[PDB]
């Protein structure tokens, strides 16, 4: 009970329906399921053909061009969970390019764990709007929707009459519904986790989306984290272990599984039944356990992997030693760090380079957390071991408090970096220890930061006078050690009800230092009484191609008037 | 030349002294 | 400024590519 | 014969009208 | 891969013959 | 008779007037002239302090930081004539950080013949506005006056009534004049090269600017061309010889020129005393003579010239052969081009590089007239024989009809260039057959030409739809290799009463091409009827970091309404 | 836009450096 | 002694007080 059919590990299906009878009775499929490229089916293909066993998927799901079908309430009417240990882009769901697919009708579908679901190309599709995917999913800002019979405002995605809840979001009620049958089910305020039943009482709390009856590990539907023989438990009882995440499974079983590859041959840590130990583990020959011993690589395929997202990243889940090289290439729209963090690298060593190239949203490196060294023993072309171009929100690299830096061979090469200035990346030259390398124009001089004035000198305001309709400030005259380079002074003011963050100014005459009578103001007149505003100013002077001289800024101050 | 040693560098008062005849 | 839009554009490209990337070598065993 | 470079449902339609019949199996390992 | 092979280059119908059985 | 005095050739003078007594009999000082550095002056030294005599200037005149001197009426009350051989930054009149220098007062300057004049940091100087420069010089465009009393407006540069001609210029009449009582001088629209005298009639043709008699040889002031024994003559009559474009000399004077660095020994060539003989002639034992014989190497020193002005640029006039390298580095802001021509690269070889840094307003290359071979047996650090940077209108290098070029070794360097495109950067290449060396980043791939679109491929309309409200064009579909790389059309509009030279539209379906029925259009509506339009469209596409396909624009096109 | 006036500051202070490398090396001879 | 780098008329009127008396003179050949 809780699961009557089997599992049937994850295989696909291709050109026609005749191997979808394979994957009749099993009730969880572990890993993944594909359905793809069959252009010579027919409506009448699918109304002889429904799978209610399937409940829950382990990993992901995907539909690709397959012609006829218009519905999947008939093929996966009690689709109910997916996990999402293996992604897909981070996604798990793929709805994708299906000529005729009109509605899909996924009503017993209540969770989905960790991924996302993308829908693109399904010129057919509506229903849409009335799809509620905060109740399903956590991220509902990683989920992209385009290209579709909704995107033309045509459908009536109506249901008769009350029933489906019309819950406000945005502007007003959304009606929500799968069909113009089947309602969106919500559960109260409180059942959140675990699910509710027909009437709304909560379940087991060891129960997910769906139980049989209200508080009952031995009458869920699904299980929130492990399975055990008709009871959802919280964890494997010994002699039990862990296993993907979903059971509990005694020593024979994965006892077993080792003896057939003579293809992912089976360890024990943990009270878990893991594939491989990490470093400084030993198998044994008794029991498969990761015991300790003294002194993990993951030599990759050709010293080279693009890495774009989690499901390029789960490859190296839980590495030391990289033998190989890195290319970090995210076209991405979304923030991948914390997920990209917490599979990545609890390592010290690169053997070749790395390359970071063209990434949008990597507005950080501090997902690599342990990382020390890189031996560079095969360079990037042009006598490179490292990389950068085209990040547009890359702005720290680390902070060099506590995190190191040994770099063997190669340089450094800096372009496009237009929120990177130039400091840290001097900085990153002095941790390094290999100043003594970089020619001219390894580092971009002129699109580095060019975004925000970052550096070092700081202006601050000697007098302040202030009026109704009068602001004048004074403050210190900074002359770089060429006076002429300074054109000018940039202001910039607004009013700010709140704390939570335009003129020029000619320099007046330097002549000397004695007394520099050359406190410089402005004179404000557009001022309104009693009004809290907001001044900083900026020197603006002459590029030089050398190290320039870095130029000024001032503090972002607070002045109320009167 | 002249911003060479009192611009790029910063002159001596002996390097001046060449500039006395 | 709206430069995130260009590149969301390449962003569908890459997609696009990666299917087809899975699409391509099941078949050359030989 | 085209002699060009292929992309996107091009590419999807260029490869069934080359396979045809089965064209593509997914036994990498069985 | 495919687009190393139908976009970078050109195709043949068999290059595409492996992509048939 | 008409030069009364003497030659004595430029000596300049510092610290104190002791010294400018050596030039007091002279008429005409051949060479320069250089007043500069008395701090210890009074306003009383110049009261017992004048020169009539002098009247002409060969090349330039400069003065710089004298104290107490607040005229030049007296100093200087008939100098008429500033030739300019040797210039100064494109400049022969210096009048530069003066203090208490208020008026100049020169009017018996009326012809300034090569060059310009430069006024700055002269917070004394007025009657600024009082002075036509058109009537003095030609190119009054090359002309900067800042920093000085008239720049805070306040100087009642006046004179009592009628006399000074009151001429409109820009907004009305100009009263022209030097002093409160000195006028400017105008002759009439027909005496205008050789000048006039008082009651206006014209001099003779051999004249220039003043005249003692009208219509004289005899009674000139200044000769146009040269000078011979009271006559100013057209040229020379044998056996006389030109000497620094102002003279004729006998062969004895020339003769015994030479016998005196036993410092410019002399030859003749052309009846004209001249320093050198140019490539392919010889010295004469007997008359100096340039020969023609069988077989000029400019040797520089350190291997190395900056060059950016006319200055400069006469060191290496007439040279063939450069013996080192040069840096071309012209911040400026007007074209020197032609002058830059009239004196440069009559050569084939350089020995060393090429460098082209920072430099404004050079349009173009073709002043390099014969230029064929570089040597490059020193190369630029980072191993170029070639560069350039920062060059804000350079568009054409060369037409490749008919120059040719040839490299031997080093390579080619390219950043920012935002009006160069490519496609003449390759063609360089393939002229230069040295294309197997270039790397990655040798060529700015993202800033070179990026100000018009450029390269190939053009846009043809198919279809015109008009009417007095409607304009619907149709062109045909350009798709590039990659057809998802179109991004959408770049359309730019404007009315056009002249014929002497902003929507967006989204790309349609591709799909197929037997009958792709995606002509794309556009409709207008903000038409004005029989009114003539200027449009025309542009692909705008997708970047890509490899040869990218480069894009297409239309004509520009000329739609008259109803 | 409006750089040449950034780049004529520069011109001006170049034509300040010309004169006073002509005013600086007419002395030192020993 | 100023410990700073000079430009302009700065630099001007450091070398006039450096050199005060006669301080420079024009003969590089003669
Ligand atoms: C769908 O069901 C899950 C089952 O609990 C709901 O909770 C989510 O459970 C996962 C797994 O326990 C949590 O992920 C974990 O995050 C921690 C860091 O906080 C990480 O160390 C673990 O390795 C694991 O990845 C997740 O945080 C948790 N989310 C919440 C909001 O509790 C999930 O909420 C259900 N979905 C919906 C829409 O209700
Ligand atoms: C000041 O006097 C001169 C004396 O003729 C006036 O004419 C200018 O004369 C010079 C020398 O003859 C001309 O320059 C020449 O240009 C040719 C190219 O056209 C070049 O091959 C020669 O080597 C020489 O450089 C100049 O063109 C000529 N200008 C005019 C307008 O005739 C001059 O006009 C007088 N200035 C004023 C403001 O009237
Ligand atoms: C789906 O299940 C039916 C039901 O039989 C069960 O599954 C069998 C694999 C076996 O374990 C039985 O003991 C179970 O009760 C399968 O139909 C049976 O197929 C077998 C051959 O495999 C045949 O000998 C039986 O007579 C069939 N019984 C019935 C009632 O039809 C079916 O094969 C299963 N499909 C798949 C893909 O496994
Ligand atoms: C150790 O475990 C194995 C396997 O467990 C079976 O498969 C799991 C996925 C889960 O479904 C368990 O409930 C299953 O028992 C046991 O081998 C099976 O034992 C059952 C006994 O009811 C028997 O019906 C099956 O035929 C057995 N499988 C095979 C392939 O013969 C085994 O009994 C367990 N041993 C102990 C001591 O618990
Ligand atoms: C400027 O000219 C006066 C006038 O004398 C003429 O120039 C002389 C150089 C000489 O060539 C005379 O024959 C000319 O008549 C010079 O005053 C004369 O100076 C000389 C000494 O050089 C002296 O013997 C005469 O007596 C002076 N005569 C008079 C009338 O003063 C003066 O020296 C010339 N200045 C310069 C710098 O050459
Ligand atoms: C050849 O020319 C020389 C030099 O000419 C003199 O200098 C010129 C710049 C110009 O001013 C001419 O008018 C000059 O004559 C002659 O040598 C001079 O001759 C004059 C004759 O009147 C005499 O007074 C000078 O003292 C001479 N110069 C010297 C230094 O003694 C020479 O006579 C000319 N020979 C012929 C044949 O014409
Ligand atoms: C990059 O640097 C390496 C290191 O010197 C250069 O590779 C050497 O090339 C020479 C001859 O080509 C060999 O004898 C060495 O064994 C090479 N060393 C290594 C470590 O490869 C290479 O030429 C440089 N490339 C560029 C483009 O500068
Ligand atoms: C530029 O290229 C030259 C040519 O190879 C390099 O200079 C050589 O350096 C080696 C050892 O340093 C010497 O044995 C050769 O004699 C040099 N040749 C010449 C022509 O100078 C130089 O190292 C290269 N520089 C860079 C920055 O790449
Ligand atoms: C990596 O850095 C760790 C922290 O550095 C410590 O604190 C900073 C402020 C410095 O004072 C540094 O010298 C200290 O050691 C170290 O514990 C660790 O040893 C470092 N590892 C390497 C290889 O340098
Ligand atoms: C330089 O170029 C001159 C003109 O080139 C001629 O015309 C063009 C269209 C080509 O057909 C070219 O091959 C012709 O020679 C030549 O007269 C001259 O020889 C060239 N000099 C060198 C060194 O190549
Ligand atoms: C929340 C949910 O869908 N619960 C279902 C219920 O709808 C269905 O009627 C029952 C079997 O009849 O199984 C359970
Ligand atoms: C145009 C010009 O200035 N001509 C002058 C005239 O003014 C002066 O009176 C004369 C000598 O008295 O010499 C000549
Ligand atoms: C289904 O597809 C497989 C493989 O493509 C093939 O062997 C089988 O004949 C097909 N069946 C039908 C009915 O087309
Ligand atoms: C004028 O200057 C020269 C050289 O600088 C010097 O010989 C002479 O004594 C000075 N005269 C006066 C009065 O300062």
């Amino acid at each position: 009970h809780l699961y009557p059919g089997e599992v049937c590990p994850g295989m696909d299906i291709r050109n026609n329906l005749t191997r979808l009878h394979e994957l009749e009775n099993c009730s969880v499929i572990e890993g993944h399921l594909q359905i793809l490229l069959m252009f010579k089916t027919r409506p009448e293909d699918f109304r002889d053909l429904s799978f209610p066993k399937l409940i829950m998927i382990t990993d992901y799901l995907l539909l690709f061009r397959v012609y006829g079908l218009e519905s999947l309430k008939d093929l996966f009417p009690n689709l109910t969970v997916i996990r999402g240990s293996r992604l897909f882009f981070n996604y798990a769901l793929v709805i994708f390019e299906m000529v005729h697919l009109k509605e899909l009708g996924l009503y017993n579908l209540m969770n989905i764990t960790r991924g996302s679901v993308r829908i693109e190309k399904n010129n057919e599709l509506c229903y849409l709007a009335t799809i509620d995917w905060s109740r399903i999913l956590d991220s509902v800002e990683d989920n992209h929707i385009v290209l579709n019979k909704d995107d033309n405002e045509e459908c009536g995605d109506i249901c008769p009459g009350t029933n489906c809840p019309a819950t406000v979001i945005n502007g007003q009620f959304v009606e929500r519904c799968w069909t113009h049958s089947h309602c969106q089910k919500v559960c109260p305020t409180i059942c959140k986790s675990h699910g509710c039943t027909a009437e709304g009482l909560c379940c087991h709390s060891e129960c997910l989306g769906n139980c049989s009856q209200p508080d009952d590990p031995t009458k869920c539907v699904a299980c929130r984290n492990f399975y055990l023989d008709g009871r959802c438990v919280e964890t494997c009882p010994p002699p039990y272990y862990h296993f993907q995440d979903w059971r509990c499974v005694n020593f024979s079983f994965c006892q077993d599984l080792h003896h057939k590859c003579k293809c992912h041959q089976y360890v024990i840590h943990n009270n878990k039944c893991i594939p491989e130990c990490p470093s400084g583990y030993t198998m044994n020959s008794s029991n498969l356990l990761c015991t300790p011993c003294l002194g993990k690589v993951c030599h990759l395929l050709e010293g080279e992997k693009t890495i774009d997202s989690v499901t390029s990243a789960q490859e190296l889940r839980g590495c030391t030693v990289i033998n190989g090289s890195l290319i970090i290439n995210i076209r991405g729209g979304n923030n991948l760090a914390a997920e990209l963090e917490a599979n990545l690298g609890l390592i010290e060593e690169i053997s070749g380079y790395l390359k970071i190239r063209r990434s949008y949203a990597l507005v950080s490196l501090s997902f690599f957390r342990k990382l020390r060294l890189i031996r560079g023993e095969t360079l990037e072309i042009g006598n490179y071991s490292f990389y950068a171009l085209d990040n547009q929100n890359l702005r720290q690299l680390w902070d060099w408090s506590k995190h190191n830096l040994t770099i063997t061979q190669g340089k450094l090469f800096f372009h496009y970096n237009p929120k990177l200035c130039l400091s840290e990346i001097h900085k990153m030259e002095e941790v390094s220890g290999t100043k003594g390398r970089q020619e001219r124009n390894d580092i971009a001089l002129k699109t580095n930061g060019d975004q925000a004035s970052c550096e070092n000198e700081l202006l601050k305001f000697s007098y302040i006078r202030t009026s109704f309709d009068k602001i004048l400030l004074r403050w210190e005259p900074y002359w770089p050690p060429d006076f002429r380079d300074l054109l000018g002074f940039m202001l910039f003011y607004k009013e700010a009800p709140y704390q939570n963050v335009v003129v020029d100014i000619d320099p007046p005459l330097r002549s000397n230092d004695p007394k520099s009578q050359n406190h410089p103001g402005w004179l404000m007149r557009g001022l309104k009484p009693w009004t809290q505003y907001a001044i900083f100013v900026k020197t603006l002077v002459t590029f030089s191609d050398e190290r320039r001289t870095y130029g000024a800024k001032s503090d972002i101050i607070y002045v109320q008037t009167d | 030349g002249i911003v060479e040693q009192c611009c790029t560098s910063i002159c001596s008062l002996y390097q001046l002294e060449n500039y006395c005849n | 400024q709206i430069l995130k839009e260009l590149e969301e554009s390449s962003f569908r490209k890459t997609f696009e590519d990666y299917l087809h990337n899975v699409v391509f070598v099941p078949r050359p065993s030989r | 014969f085209v002699n060009q470079h292929l992309c996107g449902s091009h590419l999807v339609e260029a490869l069934y009208l080359v396979c045809g019949e089965r064209g593509f199996f997914y036994t990498p390992k069985a």
